[PDB]
C-alpha cells in the first residue's frame, strides 16, 4: 500500500540517458522519506510547487533516477541548448514536473558508484546516402533512439557508436557520439517526477 | 568483409607469459573499442579485457586483472594481449571482438593452453578397409599429441566431402583425434587419397597415402 | 558480476517450427542484453543486440523481446543451417557476463549409422602398439551405443568415443570408437568385432574382422 522507492536505493544507477524510471500507481508515498535520505542541492518544480506535489492526489507517479554531476546542472534544464535536453533528458511542459539534483551520503552504502558519467552529445540517423543526416531530438517522456546503440557507459569519452539499419527500416545508420564525465568523490544523481491525470484513479495519494 | 585475425596463441608453462596479437581490417580500426573474449574448454564463454577506441582506457574482470595487460594500435590496426603468471585456469580459445553495446564481429580464435605437460608430435596413422560395397569408407588417425590443436584435411582440402573429422579427445594428457572419409568405390583405390595433418607445436607435417591393405 | 541464467542447455524443434529460448539474469539489467550464435565449427556471430535490436545481416527469423530481468530469443521456420549453440550476454556492468549456452538440435526422420572397421596400422604395429577404429557415421537419432566385443566376449576397458555435432549439412551425427591395445596384446586374439545398437533396429549393426 505504501510507493516502494527500494529499487533506487539498491544497485548502480543509470546515467541519463537510460535512465531508470518507475511508475507508481495505487499506492501511499512520503516524499519527505525520500529526501531525508540525500544531500538535495537543487529542487525545482514547474506547474506545480515543492510543497504541493508532496501533498497532492494523482493518477499516477512516474520518478526519474540517473548519475548526474552537478557541474553540467545548468545543461540539465529547459532553455539550454545543451545537448542533455536535446538528446539525453526532456520533461513535460505540459505536465506539472519536478527536477531534483542530490548527493549520496557517505552513509549510504546501497547505492554503487558508477565508473564514471556520461552522455549523449549527439544523435543523428544518416541516409541511405549515408550523407543526408537527420538530427534525433528527444522528445519529452521519451528516450533517444540511440540508447540502442549507446553503452550501458561511454567507453571512452569521445567514442563514436554506430548501427546499421535493417532495410526494413530504410537502411541507412544511426550515429551518436558520447561524453564523459569523471566521477566524483560522492555520487551526484538527479531525479526526475512527474504526475499524470485520469478520471478513474486518484490512486496516488500521501500517506498519513 | 570485415576481418579480425588472431595469433601468438600456444603452449605455456605455469607462471610464464605469452603475447597474443590480432590483426584488424576492413573497418576503421581506431573508432571502436576492442575486447579480448575467451573460451574455457568447458565452452563457458568470459569476457577477458575490452580498450577504449583511443588505447586511452583499460578494464579487466578481477580474476585476469593486474596479470593481463590489453593494449592496442591504431596505425598497425591491431589488438595485443600480453599476458603472465599464467595458471591452468587461463587455458581457453581466444578471440579478438570489436565492441561498443555488443560484440559487433569476432575472431577465429586462437587456442592457448597452461600446462607443465610437454609438447608432442602426434603420431599419423592411415586407416585402410579390410580385404566389398560400391562405396568405401577411409580414415586418418591421429595419436598422443599435446596440445591442441591439429588441422587436418583430405587431398589438401581438396575432397571436403563424406569427411568427418571427430573431436580430439583427452587421455592422460595426450589427445588422440581421428577423421573419416566416404568415397566411391572407383575413386579410391585407383586415384590416391591423402591425409593432411599439421601440428604446430610441434613443427610437425605430415602426409599419408592411404594404401590398401 | 551479474549471473545469466539459461533456462534450457538443449532443445529440438523440427524445420519451420518456430523455438524460443530464454536468458534470465542476476539483477536488472536495464535492457542491454546480446544474443550470439556459435556454429559448431566454432564461429561466432552477434545475432542481437539491445534486446530486440538486429544485427546487420542477420535474417529476420531472429527476434528478441523481453525487460528487466527476463529475456528471451525467438528463431522462426528454422532451417537446417541454424543448427547451433546460442548464448546471452549482458552489458549493464561490469563484467560483462555470458549464459551457458542453449543448444539446439533439429528433428529428422532416423537414420540408421554407416559402421566401418579398421584393424591397426602395420605402422602403428611396427610401434608396438594397436588401436582398432570404428566408425558409425550419419545416423539420427542421436542415442546410440556401441559395445565392442573381442573374441566374442565383451570389452569395454580401452574402449575411446567422439561424436560430432548435428551436421549442418543433412542433420545426423556420427561418432568414432577407438579400442586401444599393445601390439602383443592384440596379438593374442583374433577376431575383433564393431557392434552398434540404434533406435532405427531391432538388432544390432556389426562389421567384425580377422587378424588371419
Ligand atoms: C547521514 O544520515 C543521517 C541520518 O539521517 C543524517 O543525519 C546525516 O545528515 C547524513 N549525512 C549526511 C550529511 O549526508
Ligand atoms: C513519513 O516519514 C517519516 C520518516 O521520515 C516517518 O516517521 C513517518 O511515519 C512517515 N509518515 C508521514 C505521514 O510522514
Amino acid at each position: 500500500v505504501e510507493c516502494d522507492f527500494s529499487p533506487l536505493l539498491s544497485g548502480t544507477p543509470p546515467q541519463v540517458y537510460n535512465f531508470k524510471r518507475l511508475v507508481f500507481t495505487n499506492c501511499n508515498y512520503n516524499l519527505t522519506k525520500l529526501l531525508s535520505l540525500f544531500s538535495v542541492n537543487d529542487f525545482t518544480c514547474s506547474q506545480i510547487s515543492p510543497a504541493a506535489i508532496a501533498s497532492n492526489c494523482y493518477s499516477s507517479l512516474i520518478l526519474d533516477y540517473f548519475s548526474y554531476p552537478l557541474s553540467m546542472k545548468s545543461d540539465l534544464s529547459v532553455s539550454s541548448a545543451g545537448p542533455i535536453s536535446q538528446f539525453n533528458y526532456k520533461q513535460s511542459f505540459s505536465n506539472p514536473t519536478c527536477l531534483i539534483l542530490a548527493t549520496v551520503p557517505h552513509n549510504l552504502t546501497t547505492i554503487t558508484k558508477p565508473l564514471k558519467y556520461s552522455y549523449i552529445n549527439k544523435c543523428s540517423r544518416f541516409l541511405s546516402d549515408d550523407r543526408t543526416e537527420v538530427p534525433q531530438l528527444v522528445n519529452a517522456n521519451q528516450y533517444s533512439p540511440c540508447v540502442s546503440i549507446v553503452p550501458s557507459t561511454v567507453w571512452e569519452d569521445g567514442d563514436y557508436y554506430r548501427k546499421q539499419l535493417s532495410p526494413l527500416e530504410g537502411g541507412g545508420w544511426l550515429v551518436a557520439s558520447g561524453s564523459t564525465v569523471a566521477m566524483t568523490e560522492q555520487l551526484q544523481m538527479g531525479f526526475g517526477i512527474t504526475v499524470q491525470y485520469g478520471t478513474d484513479t486518484n490512486s496516488v495519494c500521501p500517506k498519513l | 568483409e570485415v576481418k579480425l585475425v588472431e595469433s601468438g596463441g600456444g603452449l605455456v608453462k605455469p607462471g610464464g607469459s605469452l603475447k597474443l596479437s590480432c590483426a584488424a581490417s576492413g573497418f576503421t580500426f581506431s573508432s571502436y573499442a576492442m575486447s579480448w573474449v575467451r573460451q574455457t574448454p568447458e565452452k563457458r564463454l568470459e569476457w577477458v579485457a575490452t580498450i577504449s577506441s583511443g588505447g586511452t582506457y583499460t578494464y579487466y574482470p578481477d580474476s585476469v586483472k593486474g596479470r593481463f595487460t590489453i593494449s592496442r594500435d591504431n596505425a598497425e590496426n591491431t589488438l595485443y594481449l600480453q599476458m603472465s603468471s599464467l595458471r591452468s585456469e587461463d587455458t581457453a580459445m581466444y578471440y579478438c571482438v570489436r565492441d561498443g553495446n555488443s560484440m559487433d564481429y569476432w575472431g577465429q580464435g586462437t587456442s592457448v593452453t597452461v600446462s607443465s605437460a610437454k609438447t608432442t608430435a602426434p603420431s599419423v596413422y592411415p586407416l585402410a578397409p579390410v580385404c566389398t560395397g560400391s562405396s568405401v569408407t577411409l580414415g586418418c588417425l591421429v595419436k598422443g599429441y599435446f596440445p591442441e590443436p591439429v588441422t587436418l584435411t583430405w587431398n589438401s582440402g581438396s575432397l571436403s566431402s563424406g569427411v568427418h573429422t571427430f573431436p580430439a579427445v583427452l587421455q592422460s594428457d595426450l589427445y588422440t583425434l581421428s577423421s573419416s572419409v566416404t568415397v566411391t568405390s572407383s575413386t579410391w583405390p585407383s586415384q590416391s587419397i591423402t591425409c593432411n595433418v599439421a601440428h604446430p607445436a610441434s613443427s610437425t607435417k605430415v602426409d599419408k597415402k592411404i594404401e590398401p591393405r | 558480476d551479474i549471473q545469466m541464467t539459461q533456462t534450457t542447455s538443449s532443445l529440438s524443434a523440427s524445420l519451420g517450427d518456430r523455438v524460443t529460448i530464454i536468458c534470465r539474469a542476476s539483477q536488472d539489467i536495464n535492457n542491454y542484453l546480446n544474443w550470439y550464435q556459435q556454429k559448431p565449427d566454432g564461429t561466432v556471430k552477434l545475432l542481437i543486440y539491445y534486446t530486440s535490436r538486429l544485427h546487420s545481416g542477420v535474417p529476420s527469423r531472429f527476434s528478441g523481446s523481453g525487460s528487466g530481468s527476463d529475456y528471451s530469443l525467438t528463431i522462426s521456420n528454422l532451417e537446417q543451417e541454424d543448427i547451433a549453440t546460442y548464448f546471452c550476454q549482458q552489458a549493464n556492468t561490469l563484467p560483462p557476463t555470458f549464459g551457458a549456452g542453449t543448444k539446439l538440435e533439429l528433428r529428422r526422420a532416423d537414420a540408421a549409422p554407416t559402421v566401418s572397421i579398421f584393424p591397426p596400422s602395420s605402422e602403428q604395429l611396427t610401434s608396438g602398439g594397436a588401436s582398432v577404429v570404428c566408425f558409425l557415421n550419419n545416423f539420427y537419432p542421436k542415442d546410440i551405443n556401441v559395445k565392442w566385443k573381442i573374441d566374442g566376449s565383451e570389452r569395454q576397458n580401452g574402449v575411446l568415443n567422439s561424436w560430432t555435432d548435428q551436421d549442418s549439412k543433412d542433420s545426423t551425427y556420427s561418432m568414432s570408437s577407438t579400442l586401444t591395445l599393445t601390439k602383443d596384446e592384440y596379438e593374442r586374439h583374433n577376431s575383433y568385432t564393431c557392434e552398434a545398437t540404434h533406435k532405427t533396429s531391432t538388432s544390432p549393426i556389426v562389421k567384425s574382422f580377422n587378424r588371419n
